[PDB]
């Protein structure tokens, strides 16, 4: 897939595109699907 | 050569302008009506038979189930893009108290996914940013006017908040007016199209020409990705507007780059006719900008800029209108309005009744 692309992991994450969605990984203080969370 | 050139854009530019009539009989447009032919259009294939509950139950596998029931908003627990979902929010929360019930399938991904050449399983209604003729999805206005638009290191948080920005764009095309502007052609984003790729090639062949460099987005694999140049720096918006040629691409489908550059004041070249937000049906080429086929060539670079560089003031004359239309027709209320309208219209279209799903939860307000 290519939804990562578009920047979808804010604050700073980094993402990676499975097939069917992506994933964001959130650096140490922010959480959530997209980091849009203070941890 | 140049002559042939020339007579032919001239000859579309006079075209152009002789049959334009602006969106609305005021400028201020009371009513609502500036983008109304777009509303009319993507939901007119339900005009007849209407949206019944099996259609809604159909489409939900295609974007996030948003209800209306009661004026409280309920949603899938799960959205796919949580800042997309906020953006959407801001705009749908405070049009709940007066508005009636309906479920919403709104599509948060990039590209648009009820495809006119399958159906009917494509059949909808599904709502999406972003479509060409070949899709039946129904445009709304972008999550990005208040939030979760792409990440950059310049706006870690998502490029939103376009009430800010309108403001902020505007202080600047007041700082940097047209003869001061440097007269070269500008882009710099990622790689999200090869569109974008002839422009990049050119202006490696000729700097003095196009300052054209791709940026690494998060979906980086190879240096294919840059065509295998080392990544160039983010440009702040406001720093666009020192260039007077501002290019716009299409990326996974419309970008959200084309309406802040018209905010330069500086003359917009906007290539490929097909992705559209709902706001571009207004955008006329010629009138408000410079349209380019897609997948321009090296060539037609260098003959467009050539003529618009020895045609100064109908450069600034285009570049001001452009600015003006969005000035004047993508204001936040545009946004709002655009949305209201849009959703009363729709709920009309529902053949069945609206009943809660314990599974939603609740969003406001
Ligand atoms: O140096 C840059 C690079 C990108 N962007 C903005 O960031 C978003 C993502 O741009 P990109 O070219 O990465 O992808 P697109 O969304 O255009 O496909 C767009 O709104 C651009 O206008 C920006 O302001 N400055």
């Amino acid at each position: 897939g290519d939804q990562c692309e578009s920047n979808p992991c804010l604050n700073g994450g980094s993402c990676k595109d499975d097939i069917n969605s992506y994933e964001c990984w959130c650096p140490f203080g922010f959480e959530g699907k997209n980091c849009e969370l203070l941890e | 050569n140049e002559d042939e050139f020339s007579f032919k854009i001239r000859r579309q530019i006079e075209k152009a302008n002789a049959d334009y009539k602006p969106c609305s009989s005021d400028p201020q447009d009371s009513d609502c009506s500036c983008h109304a032919n777009v509303l009319k259009r993507d939901l007119a294939p339900y005009k007849s038979t209407g949206v019944t509950r099996q259609m809604i139950e159909s489409s939900a596998r295609y974007g996030t189930k948003y209800k209306i029931y009661g004026h409280r908003l309920y949603r899938d627990a799960n959205c796919m893009f949580p800042a997309r979902c906020e953006g959407i929010e801001h705009f749908l929360l405070p049009l709940v108290a007066t508005l009636p019930d309906m479920d919403l399938i709104i599509n948060t991904r990039d590209y648009p996914q009820l495809n006119a050449a399958w159906g009917n399983a494509a059949g909808g209604p599904v709502f999406s940013f972003s479509k060409t003729k070949e899709y039946r999805d129904i445009m709304y206005p972008a999550w990005t006017f208040w939030a979760g638009g792409p990440a950059t290191k310049l706006h870690p948080r998502g490029i939103g908040r376009w009430d800010q920005m309108r403001e902020k764009l505007e202080k600047r095309a007041a700082a940097i007016p047209w003869s001061q502007k440097r007269s070269l052609g500008f882009f710099r984003g990622s790689r999200t199209s090869d569109e974008r790729d002839s422009l990049i090639l050119l202006s490696r062949r000729n700097p003095e020409l196009v300052e054209a460099q791709y940026t690494k987005n998060q979906g980086w694999k190879s240096p294919k990705d840059t065509l295998d140049a080392p990544a160039a720096d983010e440009v702040s918006f406001e720093d666009h507007c020192k260039y007077k040629y501002l290019f716009n691409f299409r990326g996974v489908a419309a970008s959200f780059r084309l309406k802040h550059l018209f905010l330069c004041k500086s003359l917009v070249f906007h290539v490929g006719d097909e992705w559209q937000e709902f706001f571009y049906d207004q955008l006329k080429p010629w009138v408000h900008y410079v349209p380019l086929k897609s997948y321009p060539s090296q060539q037609e670079y260098e003959h467009i800029l050539s003529f618009f560089k020895k045609n100064d003031a109908l450069a600034q004359e285009i570049a001001q209108r452009g600015y003006d239309f969005i000035w004047e027709h993508l204001r936040m209320k545009d946004i709002k309005c655009y949305w209201r309208k849009l959703l009363k219209r729709y709920v009309k279209l529902l053949q069945y009744e609206v009943k809660p799903e314990d599974q939603l939860i609740y969003i406001g307000p």
